[PDB]
């Protein structure tokens, strides 16, 4: 099939055409963002009962 | 969505006459109906409730044992049966829609009402102010008192806003304190906190005249603040 | 001490029931997966045979134990009564089990479409119901140190029939009329690995007959047998005291017996017990 | 609680009132998956019993039968066959005059009822086997034997026998004893099939009221 | 062209390895692991009475919408436990449901091929369908609103779809899929969405220009479950390979992996918390395993479900996690 073919291709080079940045940095923004909300997150640091809606 | 009521008319003190209201455009069985009076003069007094399901039925303690509430679901028509009418008895009965869940409406939707004419604990809701007088464009704040602190440990303050237009029905303006009904621009405004509120209205047209009452709905004792009237 | 022997059996034995039907009733309560109609029955089985291991088994235990009623009198019928009315409403359970195993057998149109928890809740009142029209005649007028049932020649045939005759003879009709319909369904089933398994469906549906009418007759048969016979073979027949106290205590057995015959031996039940 | 959370309470009553009204309605259902290969009697027995599923209601000597027509599903099955998993029995469909054909056809069939007889899904799920065309294959198998569809079979170019080799074949995938086949020979002209369903299910019905009691 | 697909297959591979540096295992062995995280079923959600295949939580982390097989879509009120709406939906091999942001309306679809749109909030005071959207020739595996009018839809036809539903016709078509689409997780700006499909692969797509971003692929089993991290830079998918992966948007590679040797049953559901370190997953094991989405550490388990967790959902707020499951039961957890 050259269509399928054709379209397989220009997909995969557009696909090739993203600018990655380092794993490292994708892991230091993954902290940024963990510790920057975490103070924020009930699930992680279970609120007081009386500011638990779910008591 | 339409609420007709008929009967009323001329009727002998302690007579009988029984009220009803045929409903058309919505899911009548779904919602919780209310009568709401007004003598010629006075004030919205609010009569009964029968819940959808008709499984709860409320009076007013001055109603209570003579009026009897009851509901169609099938026919989508919703009845007061008045017995030994009283003098006090004469006003306009409206039929007021509501419905109850979580984030819903009550009060959204009122009928035309019908004229009965009589020939010869309690929340208090306090609304002082009265013909108040205001012109285009200018910014109002209708204030509201409770007797008791209308917020419920759920966090809702059960304070409704009402506006009775000259001539025609009651129209739902907040809800629940601070919460705008459907169809009301947002020029309208509700707040307050513990016992009063304000109704605050950023820039009134020539329509927003009219008589603006209170509501509580915390206790089912439901009652009005004595009409807030705006006029030019 | 034979006193203290005897003691510790019959203590064991009650504690073995209480835990069994306590322990039914339980799985049931605390999974939903045993909360249908068949085992709905079943667990009132068991609450009306931990009725009788809690309100009768000890009394008659300590009765046994002390070889005399230690208790009043009105008491006495009371305990009486509660005995009748529990060990009636078992038997009566059996045959309720029985007739809807029949109807869900026999006809499975009524099994999808009206079958429902409610008639599972009219089988229960009707077990309970012969209970009390079984148990109150002796405390109405159909009547120390030894509490027995009304010897009455009437009452026994009343009692006796209406308790364990009549069930006997409901539970070998519905389960030989069971018995026919699971062996037609069989040859309607009925390379040869298919023979050889009707074949084992035939010997399956034998031995659990057999272990459901067997366990019934051989614990309560030989006491309706006695208790027919001696009112009417008063002084012409003697009950030993030991053969007729195996002979009394082989029904609460089957008080015992019936969470093994109807819970325990059930799949459903043993995954709900795996779970919890 | 509040009046307006009574009323709320009153509603969540009365919605749940209702569900258990429908759920019961529901439970009275006999639920049946219809399963095939195109060119089969799938849409055959549809209209004998009378978008990406299509639900089949019928009503047949007090028993009402919900049958699901999933054909026009071209996805992967296994990632909604699951929600099948209930079913009172599966209906499967084989074109018994698809030995001879190719798209072969008798083996496709084949290697789809044994992926639904061995699905984890339905280990215990009765299956209503419908062999279908029983006239085009009496046709087609006095020209042509039944040794292109199986080589082994070394048997008789009879109606009879091969039908009876296309059934055993069928039924050898089974692998289960809780669960039953029941094959039936159709042609679509026969008016019977309801009847076969219906007695498929009720043998179902016993068999799992016996399975239950421990007499099965 | 098949060798320019591979040898392009491999460059990107390559490059992907390039940028793969430091492993999210290593950067994250110096951050302190949260103990363990032992929530509670705070309430039970009953009234279904089939299998529950989605749940949606309301933006106001108070309502959630739950579809089951028993042809219910039913509101609740996750604090009082109320049900505000039981929806009939008029084919009950439900499959996916969303809530809108606004409130106002909730999608449910399956086996029919069909996202249906209802109106929450109508004069008359029943939720009716607003809009039926056809076009997808497999089931519906999961939709999301991206407002009042857009919601994109991920099909058994291999296709992802984006909608008005004012007109009721597909604005976009996703493309490129080889096998059934399983999950949507639109991003938190919604200019871009997440699916992963059967063919083991989770694709990017860019919601405006219709166009697969990136692609990624990890996992060996179907994917049946995706969602972004809550910065939208990452998600994490869900697959039948007992197995959970996080995936970079930047990066353009998978960063950890969520697997233990004792859970061999497949993932049906995949959320994060409101700061996104713990990543909640639904099992076939018939419990929620939580993940320490840092550190890849079982952080605690959501056993309280007699079958298969079909579906979870974390609250806006982050205050609650529920869990769908197939034994008809959604429990809400803190
Ligand atoms: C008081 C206690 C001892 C009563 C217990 C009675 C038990 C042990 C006896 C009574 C009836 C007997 C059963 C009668 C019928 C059969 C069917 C046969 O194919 C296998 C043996 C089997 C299943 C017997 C097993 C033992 C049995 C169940
Ligand atoms: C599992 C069951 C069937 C095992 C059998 C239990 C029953 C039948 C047996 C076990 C212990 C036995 C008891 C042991 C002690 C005595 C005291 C003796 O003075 C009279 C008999 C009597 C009262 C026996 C009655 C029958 C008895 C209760
Ligand atoms: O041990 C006791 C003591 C009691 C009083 C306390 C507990 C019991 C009194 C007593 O007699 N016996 C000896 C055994 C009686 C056995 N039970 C079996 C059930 N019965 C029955 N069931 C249906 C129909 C008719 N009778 C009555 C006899």
């Amino acid at each position: 099939s050259i269509a399928q073919a054709r379209k397989l291709v220009e997909q995969l080079k557009m696909e090739a055409n993203i600018d990655r940045i380092k794993v490292s940095k994708a892991a230091a923004d993954l902290m940024a963002y963990c510790e920057a909300h975490a103070k924020e997150d009930p699930l992680l640091t279970p609120v007081p009962a009386s500011e638990n809606p779910f008591r | 969505v339409q609420l007709v009521e008929s009967g009323g008319g001329l009727v002998q003190p302690g007579g009988s006459r029984k009220l009803s209201c045929s409903a058309s455009g919505f899911a009548f069985s779904s919602f919780g109906m209310h009568w709401v009076r007004q003598a010629p003069e006075k004030g919205l007094e609010w009569v009964a409730y029968i819940s959808s399901g008709s499984g709860t039925i409320y009076y007013a303690d001055t109603v209570k044992g003579r009026f009897t509430i009851s509901r169609d679901d099938p026919k989508n028509t919703l009845f007061l049966q008045m017995t030994s009418l009283r003098s006090e008895d004469t006003a306009m009965y409206y039929c007021v829609r509501s419905i109850y869940y979580y984030g819903s409406s009550p009060f959204d939707f009122w009928g035309q009402g019908t004229t009965l004419t009589v020939s010869s604990s309690d929340i208090v809701m306090t609304q002082a102010t009265s013909s108040v007088p205001v012109t285009p464009g200018e910014s109002v704040s209708i204030s509201c008192r409770s007797s008791k602190s209308l917020l419920h440990s759920n966090g809702n303050t059960y304070l409704y806003w009402f506006l009775q237009r000259p001539g025609q029905s009651p129209q739902l303006l907040i809800y629940r304190m601070s919460n705008l009904a459907s169809g009301v621009p947002d020029r309208f405004s509700g707040s307050g906190s513990g016992t009063a509120f304000t109704l605050t209205i950023s820039r009134l047209e020539a329509e927003d005249v009219g008589v603006y009452y209170c509501m509580q709905h915390l206790e089912y004792p439901l009652t009005f603040g004595a009409g807030t009237k705006l006029e030019l | 001490s034979y006193q203290v022997i005897t003691s510790l059996l019959l203590g064991t034995l009650i504690f073995c029931a209480v835990l069994g039907n306590a322990c039914v009733v339980a799985a049931i309560a605390l999974e939903r997966s045993l909360q249908n109609v068949a085992n709905y029955l079943i667990g009132s089985l068991a609450v009306t045979d931990l009725m009788v291991s809690v309100l009768v088994l000890p009394m008659a235990a300590l009765y046994q134990v002390l070889n005399k009623w230690t208790l009043g009198q009105v008491t006495c019928d009371l305990f009486i009564a509660l005995d009748v009315l529990c060990c009636t409403s078992s038997i009566w359970h059996l045959c309720a089990i029985a007739l809807d195993r029949y109807w869900a057998i026999t006809d499975p149109i009524d099994y999808v479409n009206k079958r429902t928890p409610r008639r599972a809740a009219a089988l229960i009142s009707l077990t309970w119901l012969i209970g009390f029209l079984i148990s109150i005649p002796p405390m109405l007028g159909w009547r120390p140190d030894a509490c027995t049932i009304s010897k009455d020649h009437g009452y026994t045939i009343y009692s006796t029939f209406g308790a364990f005759y009549i069930p006997l003879l409901l539970m070998l009709v519905l389960y030989g009329r069971i018995f026919r319909a699971a062996r037609f369904r069989i040859r309607k089933t009925v390379a040869e690995a298919k023979r050889k398994m009707a074949l084992a469906r035939e010997r399956k549906t034998v031995k659990t007959l057999g272990i459901i009418m067997g366990t019934f007759i051989l614990c309560w048969l030989p006491f309706f047998i006695v208790a027919l016979v001696l009112p009417f073979c008063e002084s012409s027949c003697h009950m030993p005291t030991l053969l007729g106290a195996i002979i009394n205590w082989l029904g609460y057995s089957n008080s015992l017996l019936n969470p093994v015959i109807y819970a325990y031996f059930n799949k459903d039940f043993q995954n709900a017990f795996k779970k919890i | 609680l509040s009046a307006e959370e009574r009323a709320a309470l009153e509603r969540s009553k009365a919605i749940e009132k209702n569900l258990k009204e429908d759920g019961i309605s529901a439970a009275k259902d006999v639920k049946l998956l219809l399963l095939g290969a195109g060119e089969s009697g799938k849409n055959t027995i549809v209209k004998q019993m009378k978008t990406g599923i299509v639900e089949t209601h019928f009503t047949f000597k007090n028993l009402h039968f919900r049958l699901f027509d999933v054909g026009a599903q071209r996805s992967e099955r296994k990632k909604w066959i699951h929600c099948f998993e209930d079913v009172t029995a599966i209906i499967f469909c084989v074109a018994l005059s698809g030995y001879d054909q190719v798209l072969n056809r008798m083996h496709a069939s084949l290697k789809l009822f044994d992926s639904i007889c061995n699905n984890k899904f339905f280990i215990d799920t009765s299956i209503i086997l419908f062999l279908n065309k029983k006239d085009l294959f009496g046709e087609k198998i006095k020209k042509s034997p039944l040794t292109i569809c199986f080589p082994e079979y070394t048997g008789p170019n009879t109606y009879e026998d091969a039908a009876a080799y296309i059934q055993a074949q069928f039924e050898s995938k089974n692998r289960s004893p809780n669960k039953e086949i029941y094959c039936h020979m159709t042609c679509s002209t026969d008016t019977n099939n309801i009847q076969v369903v219906f007695d498929a299910v009720t043998d179902i019905i016993i068999a799992n009221n016996l399975r239950g009691c421990g007499l099965y | 062209l098949r060798q320019e697909a591979e040898q392009l297959k491999n460059q990107i591979r390559d490059a992907r390895k390039a940028c793969a540096d430091a492993t999210l295992s290593q950067i994250t062995n110096n951050i302190d692991p949260v103990g363990r995280i032992q929530m509670r079923t705070r309430r039970t959600l009953r009234g279904h009475l089939a299998k529950i295949y989605a749940m949606h939580w309301g933006t106001d982390s108070r309502l959630l919408v739950s579809a089951s097989q028993d042809g219910k879509l039913i509101i609740w009120d996750s604090y009082t436990t109320n049900k505000v709406h039981a929806i009939p939906l008029r084919s009950s091999w439900v499959m996916t449901c969303a809530y809108a942001p606004s409130g106002n309306y909730v999608a449910c679809g399956g086996l029919d091929n069909i996202c249906s749109i209802y109106n929450l909030k109508t004069r008359e005071g029943n939720v009716r369908v607003s809009r039926e959207l056809a076009g997808h020739t497999g089931y519906l595996s999961c939709c999301r609103f991206l407002d009042d009018n857009q919601i994109v839809t991920s099909s058994g036809d291999t296709t992802c779809a984006l909608w008005d539903i004012e007109t009721g016709q597909q604005t976009t078509t996703f493309t490129g899929h080889t096998g059934d689409v399983m999950s949507l997780s639109l991003a938190p700006d919604t200019r871009l969405f997440v699916s992963g499909a059967c063919d083991a692969s989770a694709k990017l797509w860019d919601v405006r220009e219709g166009m697969c971003r990136q692609t990624f692929t990890g996992h060996e089993s179907d994917i049946n479950a995706i969602c972004f991290f809550p910065n939208g830079n990452a998600f994490a998918t869900g697959s039948d390979d007992a197995t959970c992966r996080l995936f970079d948007l930047r990066a353009d590679q998978e960063l950890m992996t969520y697997s233990h040797d004792n859970i061999i049953c497949g993932i049906t559901s995949v959320s994060f918390s409101k700061s996104g370190r713990l990543l909640l997953a639904g099992y076939d094991d018939f419990n929620c395993n939580v993940w320490d989405a840092l550190k890849a550490d079982r952080a605690g388990v959501l056993a309280g479900h007699d079958n298969r967790v079909s579906c979870l959902g974390v609250t806006d707020d982050g205050m609650a996690v529920a869990t769908g499951s197939w034994d008809s039961f959604l429990k809400i957890w803190n």
